[PDB]
């Protein structure tokens, strides 16, 4: 095999993919791992045997760094799986990781801002971000959209965001809703004294439509948009992040259809891959977990992928599946974004597990609270800000949540509806 | 019960928490020297506490992300030190907002900040109970 | 007679008729429920009850139909109970303007919107006598 | 006859028409029929006598999708009454209706802005909107016609008007028009508190002066322009419309030469044909009828048209004038703008007949009122606030419409002077 080098060193510049493969029956795993790999030839160098599985080897590729475009994630996804999932050899694949060398980092921009710039810029620091997601979902006049915000952000919710779905439809056009936006935003600022924010959606058909909802959002002065990158594409992602970048824009990540290539433990490629692949292409905020009843999925595998889209220098971690070290050198951070149904008992966890370098979300349109958006929102805040607190003296949040949220309940009547 | 929108201002970290008490404002910022951190006092008073867009017009292309008044005016070994430094601050400055900030020696960024007094002759905020009417 | 350019705001729907009485307010909120409509109360004071170009400075490009204060902050099943809800938000806020709005829950677009009180202690208004000198 | 196919059934994507004709003597009706129609060819499905009138029928003609070009009113216009008016074989000519299927209604944009996001914006809501045409209609400076309409506009009125035929003038540039009337806008907003507008005539020679005309408008930050539609073209029209919503302005539509084509009854196109191609157009107002005396026309033909610009789904009734079913598949709604002598007794008639979504416009220039304009303008809006409340409590207006003005007059000085 030309293509299977066992004693061969992976160069300080290789992109390196770590393959989970399920070759059928009679095809050595050896043959797999080279086939995939098959000066400029990408070479198996190693193939580990998964334990506790039926036939499963890890296979590590090496591929040269002169093989792709510079700053062109585009690229190296067509390269590593272009056309590597249809092999008939393999019962199943599934890319694990990616080392992206230093040499190839520094030819992309990154995030257009990054977490210490969006504190910085915002002003909020020591403790998470708060999100809401308007509800309905669709069928909301761009009046009642802002009404809605204004209402959410003004209880003390840091953000508000447009639906996943919502781009602009014949019920609610997206200049219309960016206006009406605006002026709930500026008025929430204005009531509270703090900096606010609505995740605006600019996605769109063509990146002229694009590009221009996002100039229109900097010509409101808005502070942050939105974009789904996994439907969008890579290329118009990369196109808003330079935007972004140029004209002092946020920009918030959706990951829409995410599940139809990170679901399956066989086949696909896992979301650590595209989280790396949206923190080199660019975002601020990167929709990385759902809270149905609690955080979903292995907690080390969301610790994992949560450091490798957060810290500079990740160490080689099978535990929490970091297959490869990654150094960013010095590309800044993307904020990881916890969304679901973050109910107030449930906030002491997700702090703990998070930190204070992530946005939690309330997706489900809270609403729950009695009283109304604003008060919901207030309670969500009060009940943050107490956890946050309790954590800063020493308390051990898994174990003391139930009871500083009673505690923070004792002196907020906005939580005490809510906390019932 | 509904949020008063009438001088109910806020001021980001532990601004929805009660008043924080000398005992609190010491954990808090023996937490902060805990992570290596250095606390410093930030002071404003009520006519430039608040964000505002007073000098938006003499820009243009774009104001985003720009605001007024998010730097306030700088007033570092243990939590009593710093206590110390807020009685004098609010000795000096009793008509002024006072916030505890937080910087990482070796990043050289900031990663703290919270509001620790609140002055009484400004009446532009509200109580935790009289926060909804 | 010349009408008064002084002290004479409006507010928009049946701004220009006498102060409804509250006979005239459950009438005009039960033709609200009739039609199939959902009755709520906005209310805000005088510094944020008119229009308002204030925000306009963060703006470029244009800023055509975009208006500050058109927004007022929320405060719903027959004329009695909102009437009810009229009156605490009467006590709760004295010097506020409240305003009953309407919205179309099937379409969900608002499709109502009158004043229905006028603060006593704010003079920014004219009564229906004094409106012309 | 090759395209006369009484057994045709049309497809749910063919347009429409529905043609008022009376042939020749000798001409049969199906030979006329099938002349009107000649896999893209016209054919002649349906044909029915008009009963009660002179050798009078009613031809039903059905078009391929494919013939027409998308979002085009110019070509749709320019295929089916291009050449067909000029047939010798028929004496008379009328086109009554068409048939828009939502295939073509969706390759339109339709109205900028629409009635409910114009009710948004301006942030009036239950009842009618008032305007005013600036009397004189020629011969004004531009400071006299802003002075007039700043008088107008302080007494209540929601919006004034350029004169149809006030374009730009040796007597008043249309910048300085322009100019004045912003600031009379501005003053009068900050005098009432209310949203305040002036339709500003856009029309002009060449799309290059329009489009800096809707600039110079845009730039100013006021709120709608006007438009002359059927003298300035389709092509003009589309191209305002588009940027009217590129840009967030309304756009006011006035009829000028409608009865050049529409006032015959044997001859011509239907203004409620006239009116479905403006709203596929685009225009958030249409100047839709004339209150000489009272309303004038068929009261049905007139509820037919307002209810096909108004609408989302208009059924066919023979008896108002719909030939056909017309969905709108979501397209934004046209508020039709009732013109002329509107005396103040006569308000609650048109209230009754047009409800809230209407614009009722005093083109008279009032001026009746002996005190002045603005405490006319007052009256006016009196009366019509007084007619709506009453209608809300359940009264029935075309019987006691003088006793709602009586009531309202007993209170109103401003409404005393006029209702003498």
């Amino acid at each position: 095999l030309t293509y299977y080098t066992p004693d061969y060193q992976p160069k300080d510049t290789d992109i390196l993919a770590a393959f989970r493969m399920t070759p059928q029956p009679g095809v050595p795993p050896e043959e797999a791992g080279a086939a995939v790999a098959a000066r400029y030839k990408g070479r198996c160098y190693d193939i580990e045997p998964v334990p506790g599985e039926e036939n499963q080897y890890i296979a590590y590729i090496a591929y040269p760094l002169d093989l792709f475009e510079e700053g062109s994630v585009t690229n190296l996804f067509t390269s590593i799986v272009g056309n590597v999932f249809g092999f008939k050899a393999l019962r199943a694949l599934r890319l694990e990781d990616l080392r992206i060398p230093p040499a190839y980092v520094k030819t992309f921009q990154g995030p257009p801002h990054g977490i210490q710039v969006e504190r910085d810029k915002l002003n909020k620091y020591g403790r998470g971000l708060l999100g809401c997601t308007i509800k309905p979902k669709l069928g909301l006049s761009a009046k009642n959209y802002g009404r809605a915000v204004y209402e959410c952000l003004r209880g003390g919710l840091d953000f508000t965001k447009d639906d996943e779905n919502v781009n602009s439809q014949p019920f609610m056009r997206w200049r219309d809703r960016f206006l009406f936006v605006a002026e709930a935003i500026y008025k929430s600022q204005a009531e509270t004294g703090e900096i606010k924010g609505h995740y605006l959606n600019a996605t769109a058909a063509t990146a002229e439509e694009m590009l221009k909802r996002a100039e229109c959002a900097k010509d409101l002065g808005v502070p942050i948009i939105m974009h789904d990158y996994l439907t969008g594409g890579f290329t118009a992602n990369t196109s808003l992040a330079h935007y972004c970048r140029d004209n002092g824009l946020l920009l918030h990540i959706h990951r829409a259809m995410h599940a139809v290539i990170d679901r399956q433990r066989n086949h696909g490629i896992h979301f650590r891959v595209l989280a790396k692949a949206l923190r080199l292409s660019g975002g601020d905020h990167l929709h990385s977990g759902t809270v149905v009843g609690k955080l979903e999925g292995e907690r080390e595998v969301t610790l994992g992928f949560v450091d490798l889209m957060r810290d500079d220098y990740i160490e080689k971690d099978r535990s929490r599946g970091i297959y490869f070290t990654q150094d960013w050198v010095s590309l800044p951070g993307t904020m990881p974004v916890a969304s679901g149904g973050i109910h107030v008992w449930h906030m002491p966890a997700l702090v703990e597990i998070f930190g204070d370098d992530a946005c939690l979300q309330f997706g489900g349109g809270t609403l729950g609270h009695p009283w109304g958006n604003a008060p919901g929102a207030a309670a969500n805040r009060v009940a943050l800000e107490a956890c946050t607190q309790a954590r800063n003296e020493g308390r051990d949040l898994a174990r003391e949540g139930g009871d500083v949220i009673r505690a923070a309940c004792k002196w907020s009547p906005e939580l005490a509806a809510a906390c019932e | 019960q509904v949020w008063t929108p009438l001088n109910n201002k806020f001021f980001e970290t532990f601004s929805y928490l009660p008043p924080m008490t000398d005992a609190e404002i010491s954990r808090q910022v023996d937490y902060i020297v805990s992570n290596g951190w250095t606390p410093c006092l930030e002071f404003a008073g009520a006519e430039s506490a608040y964000t505002s867009n007073e000098n938006c017009v003499r820009m243009q292309n774009t104001t985003c992300l720009y605001y007024d008044n998010r730097y306030w005016t700088m007033w570092c070994t243990d939590g009593g030190q710093v206590l110390r430094e807020v009685q004098a601050c609010r000795r000096a400055f009793p008509d002024a907002y006072i916030r505890v900030v937080g910087f990482d020696p070796v990043r050289q960024v900031q990663v703290s900040g919270f509001l620790v007094n609140r002055p009484a002759s400004v009446r532009d905020y509200q109580g935790p109970s009289t926060r909804s009417v």
